[PDB]
């Protein structure tokens, strides 16, 4: 991902 | 709506699109979001 580094792989990761 | 079945969308409030694809389990910043506008 050329973006920082995304939310942990969960299903509906809550943000 | 225009997301696919096999695909999972969420934004994070820094305003930055995250689809995980339950298909792979990987999350993806690099989103049909930048891919369309």
């Amino acid at each position: 991902e050329l973006e920082s580094p995304p939310p942990p792989y969960s299903r509906y990761p809550m943000d | 709506g225009p997301l696919p079945p096999g695909w999972e969308i969420r934004n994070t409030a820094t305003g930055r699109v995250y689809f995980v694809d339950h298909n792979n389990r990987t999350t993806q910043f690099t989103d049909p979001r930048l891919s369309a506008n």
